[PDB]
């Protein structure tokens, strides 16, 4: 069957599932941005922009 | 004159009585008689809290805050002696009244600062 390093090649001839995989990637990256910002807000001390 | 039922829930119960623009007169003091403040009312419109910076040499400023305990902040029904002094100064000496309110305000960023807003004694 397909080697582990080729599993995503099933998408090459499948525009709909390629778009779906793209959307998922996009969901992951936007979710990262959101999560990252909240973690930063939960830890950031805004009390001294000087030092 | 409004009744309780006119006032209940409006927020007006936490407001001190006001006077018209026309009240720019003069209340005589006759050093012969004794006087009293029969009602003193104090209504806070702003709470400022002094910041505490990491070094002196920065003059620390008083900054605005957000009140989180609602319309519960006013002092009222306060009374006491209004003395006439030798030099004709007056001295108010508070005896009794609703002369304190606990208050919590919040600094920018959320730190809560409770205080006992008061003119006791
Ligand atoms: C953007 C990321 C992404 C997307 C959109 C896809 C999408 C796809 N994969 Mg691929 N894949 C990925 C990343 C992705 N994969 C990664 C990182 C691996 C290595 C584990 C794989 C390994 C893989 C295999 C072995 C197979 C696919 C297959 C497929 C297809 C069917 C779905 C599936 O079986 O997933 C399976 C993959 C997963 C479920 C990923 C596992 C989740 C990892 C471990 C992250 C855990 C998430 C968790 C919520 C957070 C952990 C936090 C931490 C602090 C512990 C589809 C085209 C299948 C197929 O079509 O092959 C022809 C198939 O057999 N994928
Ligand atoms: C947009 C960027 C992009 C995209 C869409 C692809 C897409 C593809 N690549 Mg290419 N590739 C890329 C960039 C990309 N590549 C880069 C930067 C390199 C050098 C690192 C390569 C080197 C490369 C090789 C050597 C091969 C591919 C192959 C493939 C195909 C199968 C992939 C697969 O099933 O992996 C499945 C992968 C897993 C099941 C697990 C991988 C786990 C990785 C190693 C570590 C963990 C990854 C982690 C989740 C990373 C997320 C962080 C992000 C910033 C990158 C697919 C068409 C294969 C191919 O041509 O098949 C015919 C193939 O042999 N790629
Ligand atoms: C009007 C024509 C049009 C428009 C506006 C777009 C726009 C887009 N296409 Mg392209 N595309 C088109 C024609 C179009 N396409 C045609 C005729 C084909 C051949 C069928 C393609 C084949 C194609 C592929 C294969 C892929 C794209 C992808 C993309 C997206 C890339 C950026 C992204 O994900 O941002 C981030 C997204 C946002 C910030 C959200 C935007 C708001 C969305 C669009 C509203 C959704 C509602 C709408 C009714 C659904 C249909 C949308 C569709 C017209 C794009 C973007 C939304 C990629 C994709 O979708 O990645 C996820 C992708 O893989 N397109
Ligand atoms: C320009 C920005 C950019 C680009 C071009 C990509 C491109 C890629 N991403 Mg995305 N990514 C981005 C930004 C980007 N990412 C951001 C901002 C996030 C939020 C953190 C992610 C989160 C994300 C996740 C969770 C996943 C991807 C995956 C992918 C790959 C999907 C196609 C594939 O099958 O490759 C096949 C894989 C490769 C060719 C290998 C890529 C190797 C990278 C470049 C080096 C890292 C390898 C290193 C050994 C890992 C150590 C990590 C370990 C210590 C935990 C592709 C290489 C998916 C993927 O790798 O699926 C297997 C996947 O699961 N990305
Ligand atoms: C469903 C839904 C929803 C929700 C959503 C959510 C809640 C989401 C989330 C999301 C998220 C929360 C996401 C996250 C993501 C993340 C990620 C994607 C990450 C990744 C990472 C990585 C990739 C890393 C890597 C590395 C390491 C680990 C180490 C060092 C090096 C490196 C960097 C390489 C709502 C309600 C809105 C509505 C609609 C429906
Ligand atoms: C319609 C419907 C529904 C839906 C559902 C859904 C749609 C869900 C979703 C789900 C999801 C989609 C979820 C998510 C998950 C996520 C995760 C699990 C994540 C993780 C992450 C992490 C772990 C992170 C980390 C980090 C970063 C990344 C940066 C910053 C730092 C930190 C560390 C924080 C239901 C069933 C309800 C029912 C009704 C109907
Ligand atoms: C949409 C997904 C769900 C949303 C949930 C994720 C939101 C996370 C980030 C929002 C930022 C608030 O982040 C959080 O703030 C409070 C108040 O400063 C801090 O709370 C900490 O400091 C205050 C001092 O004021 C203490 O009363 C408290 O006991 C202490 O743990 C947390 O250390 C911080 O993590
Ligand atoms: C996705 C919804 C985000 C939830 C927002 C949390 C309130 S906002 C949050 O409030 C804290 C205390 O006032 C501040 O210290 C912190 O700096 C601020 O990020």
């Amino acid at each position: 069957g397909l080697p582990w390093y080729r599993v995503h090649t099933v998408l090459i001839n499948d525009p709909g599932r390629l778009i779906a995989a793209h959307l998922m990637h996009t969901a992951l990256v936007a979710g990262w941005a959101g999560s990252m910002a909240l973690y930063e807000l939960a830890t950031f001390d805004p009390s001294d922009p000087v030092l | 004159t409004l009744t309780y039922d006119d006032i209940v829930g409006t927020g007006l119960a936490n407001k001190c009585p006001t006077l018209d623009d026309t009240a720019r007169g003069a209340y005589p003091i006759d050093s012969s008689q004794t006087y009293r403040i029969a009602r003193l009312c104090l209504q806070p419109t702003t709470f400022l809290v002094k910041e505490e910076p990491k070094n002196k040499r920065q003059e620390a400023e008083f900054v605005p805050t957000k009140l989180v305990t609602r319309e519960t902040t006013s002092l009222d029904q306060i009374q006491g002696e209004l003395k006439v002094n030798s030099d004709g100064s007056l001295t108010f000496v508070e005896e009794d009244g609703i002369d304190f309110q606990p208050v919590t305000v919040q600094m920018a960023g959320g730190e809560r600062i409770p205080l006992l807003f008061t003119v006791k004694n």
